[PDB]
Protein backbone atom coordinates (compact mmCIF):
# COMPACT_ATOMS: atom_id res chain seq x y z
CA UNK A 1 0.00 0.00 0.00
CA UNK A 2 3.09 2.47 -0.18
CA UNK A 3 4.66 3.98 -3.69
CA UNK A 4 7.18 1.04 -3.33
CA UNK A 5 10.69 2.06 -4.30
CA UNK A 6 13.75 -0.32 -4.46
CA UNK A 7 14.07 -0.57 -0.67
CA UNK A 8 10.40 -1.19 0.00
CA UNK A 9 10.74 -3.99 -2.83
CA UNK A 10 14.10 -5.46 -1.05
CA UNK A 11 12.24 -5.20 1.68
CA UNK A 12 9.28 -7.15 0.97
CA UNK A 13 11.12 -10.06 -0.22
CA UNK A 14 13.01 -10.07 2.76
CA UNK A 15 9.56 -10.64 4.98
CA UNK A 16 8.40 -13.25 2.35
CA UNK A 17 11.37 -14.81 3.27
CA UNK A 18 11.34 -14.64 6.89
CA UNK A 19 7.89 -15.69 7.01
CA UNK A 20 6.89 -17.81 4.68
CA UNK A 21 10.28 -19.42 3.39
CA UNK A 22 12.21 -20.59 0.36
CA UNK A 23 10.20 -21.71 -2.16
CA UNK A 24 6.97 -19.60 -1.76
CA UNK A 25 10.00 -16.55 -2.09
CA UNK A 26 11.51 -17.79 -4.98
CA UNK A 27 8.16 -18.01 -6.61
CA UNK A 28 7.41 -15.12 -5.35
CA UNK A 29 10.12 -13.37 -7.35
CA UNK A 30 9.81 -14.48 -10.04
CA UNK A 31 6.06 -12.67 -10.08
CA UNK A 32 8.00 -9.44 -9.31
CA UNK A 33 10.44 -9.97 -12.11
CA UNK A 34 7.66 -11.03 -14.63
CA UNK A 35 4.94 -7.87 -13.61
CA UNK A 36 7.95 -5.26 -13.26
CA UNK A 37 8.91 -6.12 -16.69
CA UNK A 38 5.29 -5.95 -17.92
CA UNK A 39 4.19 -2.25 -16.38
CA UNK A 40 7.90 -0.96 -17.16
CA UNK A 41 6.50 -1.42 -20.68
CA UNK A 42 3.05 -0.62 -20.64
CA UNK A 43 4.14 2.67 -18.77
CA UNK A 44 6.33 3.40 -21.93
CA UNK A 45 8.55 5.40 -19.28
CA UNK A 46 11.10 7.22 -21.55
CA UNK A 47 13.47 10.30 -21.04
CA UNK A 48 13.42 13.48 -23.09
CA UNK A 49 14.80 16.58 -23.01
CA UNK A 50 12.46 18.66 -22.29
CA UNK B 1 10.74 -32.37 -11.20
CA UNK B 2 12.45 -30.72 -8.98
CA UNK B 3 13.39 -26.55 -8.27
CA UNK B 4 14.74 -26.73 -4.86
CA UNK B 5 16.00 -29.06 -1.92
CA UNK B 6 14.71 -27.18 0.62
CA UNK B 7 12.27 -30.00 2.55
CA UNK B 8 14.85 -33.02 1.60
CA UNK B 9 17.25 -30.79 3.54
CA UNK B 10 14.59 -30.59 6.35
CA UNK B 11 14.48 -34.05 6.25
CA UNK B 12 18.18 -34.74 6.79
CA UNK B 13 18.86 -31.89 8.36
CA UNK B 14 22.67 -31.11 6.82
CA UNK B 15 22.91 -29.76 3.03
CA UNK B 16 26.12 -31.77 3.22
CA UNK B 17 25.12 -34.72 4.58
CA UNK B 18 22.00 -34.93 2.18
CA UNK B 19 24.48 -34.57 -1.24
CA UNK B 20 26.27 -37.66 0.20
CA UNK B 21 22.99 -39.81 0.88
CA UNK B 22 21.47 -38.53 -2.53
CA UNK B 23 24.65 -39.58 -4.65
CA UNK B 24 24.63 -42.87 -2.65
CA UNK B 25 20.83 -43.74 -3.63
CA UNK B 26 21.50 -42.02 -6.52
CA UNK B 27 25.11 -44.53 -7.60
CA UNK B 28 22.47 -47.03 -6.57
CA UNK B 29 20.22 -46.52 -9.28
CA UNK B 30 21.71 -45.65 -12.14
CA UNK B 31 24.11 -48.51 -11.83
CA UNK B 32 22.39 -51.71 -12.10
CA UNK B 33 21.81 -51.48 -8.31
CA UNK B 34 18.29 -50.80 -7.81
CA UNK B 35 14.68 -49.11 -8.91
CA UNK B 36 13.03 -45.77 -7.60
CA UNK B 37 10.87 -46.01 -4.83
CA UNK B 38 9.18 -43.02 -6.00
CA UNK B 39 7.44 -43.31 -9.47
CA UNK B 40 9.85 -41.71 -11.75
CA UNK B 41 8.35 -39.05 -14.15
CA UNK B 42 11.23 -38.43 -16.63
CA UNK B 43 13.62 -37.38 -14.02
CA UNK B 44 17.32 -38.07 -13.92
CA UNK B 45 18.74 -40.34 -11.26
CA UNK B 46 19.87 -37.62 -9.03
CA UNK B 47 16.64 -36.00 -9.13
CA UNK B 48 14.92 -38.97 -8.39
CA UNK B 49 17.29 -39.51 -5.19
CA UNK B 50 15.72 -36.38 -3.93
CA UNK B 51 12.13 -36.81 -4.89
CA UNK B 52 12.67 -39.97 -2.74
CA UNK B 53 14.40 -38.43 -0.12
CA UNK B 54 11.72 -35.88 1.22
CA UNK B 55 9.14 -38.35 1.17
CA UNK B 56 11.21 -39.99 4.00
CA UNK B 57 11.58 -42.58 2.33
CA UNK B 58 15.61 -42.97 1.82
CA UNK B 59 18.23 -41.48 4.39
CA UNK B 60 21.82 -42.62 5.95
CA UNK B 61 19.89 -45.64 7.93
CA UNK B 62 17.84 -46.55 5.34
CA UNK B 63 20.59 -47.62 3.03
CA UNK B 64 22.64 -48.79 5.64
CA UNK B 65 19.68 -50.95 7.27
CA UNK B 66 19.05 -52.29 3.36
CA UNK B 67 22.96 -52.81 2.82
CA UNK B 68 23.25 -55.78 5.45
CA UNK B 69 19.93 -56.87 4.29
CA UNK B 70 21.70 -57.26 1.19
CA UNK B 71 24.79 -58.86 2.29
CA UNK B 72 23.46 -61.03 4.32
CA UNK B 73 21.29 -62.46 1.42
CA UNK B 74 24.58 -62.60 -0.37
CA UNK B 75 26.24 -64.71 2.28
CA UNK B 76 23.06 -67.11 2.51
CA UNK B 77 23.29 -67.73 -1.66
CA UNK B 78 26.65 -68.08 -1.42
CA UNK B 79 27.15 -70.78 0.96
CA UNK B 80 24.11 -72.43 -1.03
CA UNK B 81 26.13 -71.96 -3.96
CA UNK B 82 29.46 -73.20 -2.89
CA UNK B 83 27.79 -76.80 -1.28
CA UNK B 84 26.03 -77.40 -4.49
CA UNK B 85 29.13 -76.82 -6.29
CA UNK B 86 30.22 -79.04 -3.70
CA UNK B 87 28.14 -81.92 -5.15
Amino acid sequence: NQALGKKAISKMLNTCYRILGLKPTVIFADQIMYTGFAYAARSGASVGID
Amino acid sequence: ARVTVQDAVEKIGNRFDLVLVAARRARQMQVGGKDPLVPEENDKTTVIALREIEEGLINNQILDVRERQEQQEQEAAELQAVTAIAE
